[PDB]
């Protein structure tokens, strides 16, 4: 009954790589609501990446369109983000949010997932 | 056509508890829908270490729970958010967002509180 | 009358 | 399933074309059936039909005694297009004894005309003020009450007269706060975007019909860009609007004007060939 | 058939006889044609099938 959204991500990614985040939603159908991807660099503002409509149609940030890929699986209540050729400017907290399009803007947000693009990674 | 630009002013504000606060938002294109005569403009509040929270939508409609001290105003391209008597809990970054075609967030106005 | 309107709408001829 | 407008006449054969409809996008005319008997309507039912966007007209349908089995869940008549300013027309229905549209919660636009139905009772028991706003323009004359006494037995009462559809069906009444939205059997209001009824409260994906627009399984306030308002009840995309325009090019060739997918350009406008957009006429209109 | 003005209920009960088993098929039509003026059996049959 409770509307909630949860992101799963890599933590750490090396430059020139691809980032894959999964938003698992609960409490509403993915067929009737949109889901956005919004990132927020440390100490900086919110940047909209793209949206996936109930009908499965997608809209992307024109400045990032070439490197972005949003898809979903209604049955699994999952929305997916793929962002290619990562650079240090892509280091940000990545949120997914519900879009009650036609009635409200982004209402319910996930807690986000921190993604650090680093060339100083160690095991 | 071209993507909508959002501008916010001021970038940062320092006020004392109990004072009025006004922050502005500017749009590159009118956000007024000819169908319902409502503006596709929202205001979010992001408190430190928390995700953003919807305050206002349709330029002036308060979200459920949002106090009456928060007041959205404006039409077309020029919009404002007003806090009648700022409380200590109001320490947050306030973002305006257009949701006409795609979404665009403004730079944000950092609201700081004086001791 | 309204009945006249109804009759005029409902009763359609063959082309 | 959404179905187009239908005119069913002479015999009941073509009526089974309604079996899968939950919404009729247009009108529904059932008329001129002179050899039909009650026998014919015994097990005939359309429980899926929830809404008519235009009007409902019933004229000269012999043997039909009630609409309670035919349309038990018809909740809304939107009245987008009307029959001489009426969304509901019951005329010369010679064997109709009651209306029995016990789920009819709202007539969004237009009035009711119920005339020359000599067996028709259970009309005095209907508080139309809860279904229509424009009750002053209703024309309910020359029925069994105008020439005889109806033994109308039924329950909610309004000014005080008790309200019912049939001997066994009361008129559904929601709390004042629920407005036109509908309410559950427990009295809990449906979401502010619902109309007439819902399966669950405070959920716009659980409506029976929408106060405004229907999109992607939800009742939305407006059709947002890139969508278009269609038939004043649902949201459609550019492709849908384009495919209607070209389907009729081989009836109306649909156009785009003020975020609507409309059948014809308005006065002083012409269609700018390609984008379906209505552009104003430089001088006269071709 | 007897040629006359057919208006209202009279028009409907007449048209039904004319059509029989075949059945039926600021605007002006049948009322102006057969009520304001007079119709032939042939003119009324144009409304059948
Ligand atoms: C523009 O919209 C059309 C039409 O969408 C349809 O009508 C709207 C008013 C809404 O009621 C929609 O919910 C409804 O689908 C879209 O075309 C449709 O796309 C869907 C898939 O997205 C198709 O469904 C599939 O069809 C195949 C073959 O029939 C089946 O095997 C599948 O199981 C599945 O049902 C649907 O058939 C198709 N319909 C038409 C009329 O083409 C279209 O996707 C969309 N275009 C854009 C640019 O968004
Ligand atoms: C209900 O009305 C339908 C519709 O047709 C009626 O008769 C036509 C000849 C017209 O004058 C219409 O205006 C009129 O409403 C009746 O259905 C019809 O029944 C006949 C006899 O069964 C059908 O003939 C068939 O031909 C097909 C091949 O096309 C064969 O498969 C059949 O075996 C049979 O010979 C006729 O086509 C059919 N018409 C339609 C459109 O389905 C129906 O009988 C009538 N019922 C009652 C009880 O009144
Ligand atoms: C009304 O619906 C029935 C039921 O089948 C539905 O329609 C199918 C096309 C498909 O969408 C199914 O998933 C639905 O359950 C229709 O009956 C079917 O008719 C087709 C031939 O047209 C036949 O192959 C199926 O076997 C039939 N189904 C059954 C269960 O008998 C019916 O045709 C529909 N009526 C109208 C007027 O559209
Ligand atoms: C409102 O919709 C609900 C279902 O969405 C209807 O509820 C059912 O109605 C039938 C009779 O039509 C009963 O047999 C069921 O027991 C009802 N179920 C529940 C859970 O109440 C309801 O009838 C609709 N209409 C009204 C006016 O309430
Ligand atoms: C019917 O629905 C419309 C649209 O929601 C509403 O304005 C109207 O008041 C409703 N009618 C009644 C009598 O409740």
């Amino acid at each position: 009954s409770q509307v909630q959204l949860k992101e799963s991500g890599p933590g750490l990614v090396a430059p020139s790589q691809s980032l894959s985040i999964t938003c698992t939603v609960s409490g509403f159908p993915l067929t009737a609501y949109g889901v956005n991807w919004v990132r927020q660099p440390p100490g900086k503002g919110l940047e909209w990446l793209g949206m996936i409509w109930g009908d499965g149609n997608t809209d992307y940030n024109s400045a990032l369109k070439s490197r972005l890929s949003i898809s979903k699986d209604n049955s699994k209540s999952q929305v997916f983000l793929k962002m290619n050729s990562l650079q240090t400017d892509d280091t940000a907290r990545y949120y997914c949010a519900r879009d009650p399009y036609g009635s409200k803007p982004m209402d319910y947000w996930g807690q986000g997932t921190s993604v650090t693009v680093s060339s100083s990674l160690v095991p | 056509g071209s993507d909508i630009v959002m501008s916010q002013s001021p970038s940062s504000l320092v006020v004392s508890v109990g004072e009025k606060v006004t922050m502005s938002c500017k749009s590159s294109q009118s956000l007024l829908y000819s169908s319902n005569q409502k503006n596709f403009l929202a205001w979010y509040q992001q408190k430190p270490g928390q995700s953003p929270k919807l305050l206002i939508y349709w330029a002036s409609t308060r979200e459920s729970g949002v106090p009456d001290r928060f007041t959205g105003s404006g039409s077309g391209t020029d919009f404002t958010l007003t806090i009648s008597s700022v409380k200590a809990e109001d320490l947050a970054v306030y973002y305006c967002q257009q949701y006409f075609r795609y979404r665009t967030f403004g730079g944000g106005t950092k609201l700081e509180i004086k001791s | 009358t309204f009945e006249d309107y109804l009759h005029n709408v409902v009763f359609v001829p063959r082309p | 399933e959404v179905c187009p407008g239908m005119d069913i006449r002479n015999n009941l054969t073509r009526l089974h074309e309604l079996e899968n409809c939950s919404v009729i996008e247009g009108h529904l005319q059932i008329l001129l059936m002179f050899k039909t008997r009650p026998e014919d309507f015994r097990d005939l039912s359309f429980p899926k039909l929830i809404m008519i966007t235009d009007y409902l007209l019933l004229f000269r349908v012999y043997g039909l005694e009630s609409l309670k089995d035919l349309f038990p869940n018809l909740t809304v008549i939107r009245g987008s297009r009307l029959f001489f300013n009426y969304a509901l027309v019951i005329f010369e229905m010679v064997h109709l004894k009651e209306l029995g549209l016990y789920n009819l919660m709202n007539i969004t636009r237009g009035s009711v005309r119920i005339e020359k139905n000599n067996e028709l009772c259970y009309l005095a028991t209907i508080d139309w003020s809860r279904i229509l706003d424009s009750v002053e323009d209703n024309h309910i004359v020359l029925n069994k009450d105008d020439n005889e006494e109806c033994g109308d037995i039924c329950c909610p009462a309004t000014v005080f007269v008790e309200r019912c559809w049939t001997h066994s069906h009361c008129q559904k009444v929601c709390p004042t706060i629920c407005k036109s939205h509908g309410c559950t059997a427990e009295g809990l209001c449906c979401h502010s975007e619902c109309l007439g009824n819902c399966s669950q409260p405070d959920d716009p994906t659980k409506c029976v019909a929408c106060r405004n627009f229907y999109l992607d399984g939800r009742c939305v306030e407006t059709c947002p860009p890139p969508y278009y308002h269609f038939q004043d009840w649902r949201c459609v995309n550019f492709s849908f609007c384009q495919d209607l325009h070209h389907k009729c090019k081989n009836c109306h060739q649909y156009v785009i004007h003020n975020n609507k997918c409309i059948p014809e350009c308005p006065s002083g406008y012409t269609m700018n060939s390609s984008n379906l957009l209505c552009t104003p006429c430089l001088g006269p209109c071709p | 058939f007897v040629n006359q003005h057919l208006c209202g209920s009279h028009l409907v009960e007449a048209l039904y006889l004319v059509c029989g088993e075949r059945g039926f098929f600021p605007r002006r039509g049948i009322v102006e044609q057969c009520c304001h003026s007079i119709c032939s059996l042939e003119q009324l049959e144009n409304y059948c099938n």
